């Protein structure tokens, strides 16, 4: 068995100019898995599934680092799936990250939330990706 | 002007700068910090600026602040190069302890080792690669009678087929005491090479000066190959060969046999080709900027781009080129995005417009 961390976020800032088009907000939502791994030996990419009212709703990143960066005046639910290398179930992983906004008048809004993936059955080229990434055999 | 480009000011007004110098004699193993968000090629001399936001790398940028002020940027591994911080700054943004910082690539080395640390600070065992300085090609094969031919009056027809016939009739007149001609040795001389690699520049540049190029080969050398539009393999290439000669001899095939830059997605659509770059800035045509959000693009400057579609309307938050006005672009076929587009602000301005690609996005082809 294996048992991989993984790690999303997100930040986001009141515009000092807010634009033309009405946003008042900036804000990045990033995908990096744990704490010094490249992802990339197990993740062949990431998609961002972003609000129909942004343009271009749907984002993918290939390679490290995986991130939507954009501006807006309203948060929502963002759905995330990020797919693996994997030859067998779990082939890929969704998340639905609470993308949130800082209102208020507060400080700018930060938000990291970390999670505990499982795979099984990994073969002699699965470790060695997975050590090349840093994962642990359990 | 070109010197604002460099200035990075963007970023801000004031940062605590360290003018000293940290290096590291060869041949001698080192533990280096990695840093975890930085997976570009970092040619020596060439500036990185961050803004690190992560909790532990403001401790560790604080560390090295405190100490040694160097980290390492691994070849995305088995080479890397070392970072020099030599701009600092701290603020609280985005609700954290943001800390702004500008370093400069210092040394090669190859990676030994890569163990990992309880605080999450990636240490590498690391070995700095020597630069290989060969003597005159004539060393071996010279006349003392002849030594005192061997410093020439000047370096003023001029600047020429003249200066140049004669130069290599007088630097290299020992050929004939072997069995190749001069006009090979030419071709394994550090200032011959140079001056063809500077009269490619000047092609590229008009407006180019002699004096913003260094005149020691190795840093020459260093200079080409990072405002050169190439991919990462030749890079790596590059940055193995320790031997400043066989460097200025890659990049003039480079430029030689380089012609165009296509789209790293659609891969059949061209943006640019080589004829149209220019020089905005000293330290070449293409730099490395800093978004908003941190990360960093290794931007290269063009009258001209192919296939190109805008959107948005120009403005000056946070534009890596003072004065001037930027505009998201892209690759029409695809949408990718390709760069931005430069507009004056003022009227009055030379030139009036331009195009800055990100080279993570630009394919080369042959
Ligand atoms: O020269 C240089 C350049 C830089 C400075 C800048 N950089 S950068 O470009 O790399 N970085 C970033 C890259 C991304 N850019 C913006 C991207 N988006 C756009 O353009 C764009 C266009 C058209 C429409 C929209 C849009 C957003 N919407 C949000 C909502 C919304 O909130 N709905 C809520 C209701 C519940 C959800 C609704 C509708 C909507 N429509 C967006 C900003 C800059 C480097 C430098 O430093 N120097
Ligand atoms: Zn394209």
């Amino acid at each position: 068995t294996v048992q991989v961390r993984l790690e999303l976020g997100h930040r986001a800032q009141l515009r000092k100019k807010p634009t033309t088009e009405g946003f008042t907000h900036d804000w990045m939502v990033f995908v990096r898995g744990p704490e010094q791994c490249d992802i990339q030996h197990f993740v062949e990419k990431v998609v961002f599934w972003l609000h129909d009212s942004f343009p271009k709703p749907r984002r993918v990143c290939k390679e490290p680092p995986y991130k939507v960066e954009e501006s807006g005046y309203a948060g929502f639910i963002m759905p995330i799936e990020v797919h693996f290398k994997n030859k067998e179930e779990p082939r890929k992983v969704c998340f639905t990250y609470d993308l949130f906004l800082n209102l208020e008048g507060n400080p700018p809004v930060n938000h990291l939330r970390c999670e505990k993936l499982t795979f099984n059955n990994p073969t002699t080229e699965f470790r060695y990706k997975l050590l090349r990434a840093g994962g642990v055999m359990v | 002007d070109t010197s604002l480009p460099t200035s990075h000011t963007y970023l801000g007004a004031d940062m605590e700068e360290f003018h000293g110098r940290t290096l590291h004699d060869d041949d001698s193993c080192q533990v280096i910090p990695v840093l975890p968000q930085v997976m570009m090629i970092l040619i020596p001399g060439q500036t990185l600026p961050l803004q690190l936001f992560h909790p532990q790398e403001v401790s560790m940028v604080r560390n090295l602040i405190q100490k040694d002020r160097t980290f390492a940027v691994l070849a995305y591994a088995q080479f890397g190069t070392t970072a020099e911080i030599y701009a600092y700054r701290e603020e609280q943004d985005f609700g954290i302890e943001i800390v702004k910082v500008k370093a400069i690539g210092r040394q090669r080395f190859k990676v030994l080792e890569l163990r990992t640390q309880s605080d999450g600070i990636q240490q590498a065992k690391v070995q700095i690669l020597p630069e290989c300085v060969l003597p005159s090609t004539m060393s071996a094969v010279q006349l003392e009678s002849l030594n005192k031919c061997q410093i020439f009056p000047s370096k003023p027809d001029q600047c020429s087929y003249k200066w140049w016939q004669k130069y290599q009739k007088r630097k290299f007149h020992c050929a004939n005491l072997t069995s190749w001609p001069r006009w090979l040795y030419s071709l394994y001389d550090a200032e011959t090479l140079m001056d063809r690699i500077k009269k490619q520049l000047r092609e590229w540049d008009e407006n180019l000066k002699d004096d913003s190029l260094p005149s020691n080969p190795i840093d020459f050398s260093y200079r080409v190959a990072a405002c050169l539009p190439i991919d990462d393999v030749l890079r790596i290439q590059l940055l193995k060969i320790g031997s400043a000669i066989q460097r200025l001899r890659c990049e003039l095939d480079i430029m030689n046999k380089c012609t165009s830059l296509c789209c790293k997605q659609c891969q059949e659509t061209e943006i640019t080709t080589k004829n149209e770059i220019f020089s905005l800035s000293l330290c070449g045509p293409m730099a490395a900027y800093v978004n908003p959000h941190g990360y960093v693009h290794e931007t290269l400057t063009v009258y001209k781009a192919c296939n190109l579609n805008l959107i948005g309307r120009p403005s000056t938050e946070h534009s890596w080129f003072p004065g001037y006005a930027w505009t998201v672009a892209q690759c029409k076929i695809c949408a990718s995005h390709i760069g931005w587009k430069f507009t004056a602000t003022k009227k009055d301005m030379s030139p009036q417009k331009f195009w800055g690609l990100t080279r993570s996005a630009l394919l080369p082809t042959i």
